[PDB]
RNA sequence: AGCUUUGCGCAGUGGCAGUAUCGUAGCCAAUGAGGUCUAUCCGAGGCGCGAUUAUUGCUAAUU
RNA sequence: ACGAUACAGAGAAGAUUAGCAUGGCCCCUGCGCAAGGAUGACA
RNA sequence: AAGGUAAGUAU
RNA sequence: AAGG
């Protein structure tokens, strides 16, 4: 199965609202591919939440990113393939880590809270 | 054509006139092909 | 689990879509099956293309290039058209885009409004749940006005966000949640002057604690 | 019920540039391509090879 | 074994030529697809 | 003494 | 076609 140091889990129907949600960003310029980008967006407190896979081998190297996250009050949520999360991107590459970034007067808001909303509340 | 003779043989001193050989023809069709049927007729006319 | 695409992705297939579209025209045409495409005429492109024939029948050539010019926006409409929603079928989709199931679970917010007594906003409440299938009751009292609302998550998010912002002694969300099945029908709008039969028609339907949280709320904020 | 945003198609009209457009069972790439400026900052393809009238077809002439 | 004769002789240059459509780029318009935003309406 | 051969086809 |  999925390694259980990414307890934040999604399951189908909100792994696909999330790819959902990530593609809109990328087509909206709101997105930051790659886990670098992620830890610059969450020390820049510019990041509505992280959207990172659990098949990165090893899980280590993404799993300061919760730390992070905690740090400065930012939702997290692990998916399960980090494949179609790098498809969601835009990018043929896999993709470990997406940042949605925060862009006043977007019409993602909404979508973006509630996406908040679902995550912060499945955590445990 | 009379409407130019007719005038020139009756004018009796220099001036300017401006006239219109497309006079309706812009409304339905292009100056292009109003040139081309304005010079078929002047050619029609000059030969015969 | 679709798999998204990217942008030199759809690029890729636009392309070789287009380029086997071509070379199937061009075979058909080569084989005879497709007589050869004439080439395209506009006005500016009227004597570059039939110089001498636009000499001798100006009127004519002029007429052929209308028409062809003509016939290719007919062509673009009789496709734009052919290919457009029923104004029915627009409706059907819409009608079922706001459809949410609600087999999996009815998402329930409760409200409490202080002052409820214009005829305008009752009917904005009422037909707001309506379109968004949003079932439930509104009960008046004094100074307790709960609205029960339930339905799907995308039309409670669209109605909280309505008495929130979009209509106007202030409204105040009691609870959101979740549960099993509904409980209510569509907007009726109770009148009640006392809390007693208000309590007792909100537990004719079972969810009287709704009530209960909007009444000790209103005594607590009189309170306070 | 209208209105409107984004992306994807399908067409129509119009403008611009042919020292450039493609191909990648080749390689590397958000587990970071590539960084003259702004570097405890930037963030996406790059390279190699191949095709060519620096995209490719028909049509009309001469042949 | 040339040469003489009769014939050819421009004995050194893809000299090609226009039309349209595709293709690239950038809008605009219409239609479809999938999502969404904001607002208006009394008994 | 050269750098000054037209290349031919026929008879 | 003719010459050594």
């Amino acid at each position: 199965d999925v390694n259980p140091k990414a307890y934040p889990l999604a399951d189908a129907h909100l792994t696909k609202k999330l790819l959902d949600l990530v593609q809109q960003s990328c087509n909206y310029k709101q997105l930051r591919k790659g886990a670098n980008e992620a830890t610059k967006t969450l020390n820049r407190g510019i990041s509505e939440f992280i959207v990172m896979a659990a098949d990165a081998e090893p899980l280590e190297i993404i799993l300061h990113l919760p730390l992070l996250c905690e740090d400065k009050n930012v939702p997290y949520v692990f998916v399960r393939s980090k494949q179609a999360l790098g498809r969601a991107c835009g990018v043929s590459r896999p993709v470990i880590a997406c940042s949605v970034t925060i862009k006043e007067g977007s019409q993602l808001k909404q979508q973006i809270q509630s996406i908040q909303q679902s995550i912060e509340r499945l955590l445990v | 054509v009379e409407k130019f003779g007719d005038l020139i043989l009756k004018a009796t001193e220099p001036q300017m006139v401006l006239f219109n050989l497309y006079d309706d023809w812009l409304k339905t069709i292009s100056s292009y092909t109003a040139f081309s049927r304005l010079i078929l007729i002047l050619r029609a006319l000059h030969v015969n | 689990l679709g798999v998204y695409l990217t942008k030199k992705e759809q690029k890729k297939l636009r392309r070789q879509t287009r380029r086997e579209a071509q070379k199937e025209l061009q075979e058909k045409v080569r084989l005879g099956l497709m007589p050869p495409p004439e080439p395209k005429v506009r006005i500016s492109n009227l004597m570059r293309v039939l110089g001498t024939e636009a000499v001798q029948d100006p009127t004519k050539v002029e007429a052929h290039v209308r028409a062809q010019m003509a016939k290719r926006q007919k062509a673009h409409e009789e496709a734009n058209a052919a290919r457009k929603l029923t104004a029915e079928q627009r409706k059907v989709k819409k009608i079922k885009k706001l459809k949410e199931d609600i087999s999996q679970g009815v998402h329930i917010s409760v409200y409490r409004v202080r002052n409820l007594s214009n005829p305008a906003k009752k009917f904005k409440i009422e037909a707001n749940a309506g379109q968004l299938y949003l079932t439930g009751v509104v009960v008046l009292h004094k100074d307790v006005n709960v609205v029960v609302v339930e339905g799907g998550p995308k039309a409670q998010k669209k109605f909280k966000r309505l008495m929130l912002h979009r209509i106007k002694n202030k409204c105040v969300l009691v609870w959101e949640g979740t549960a099993k099945d509904r409980s209510f029908g569509e907007m009726k709008f109770k009148q009640c002057p006392t809390e007693n039969m208000a309590r007792e028609h909100f537990k004719k339907h079972g969810a009287e604690h709704y009530w209960d949280l909007a009444l000790s709320e209103s005594v607590l904020e009189s309170t306070d």
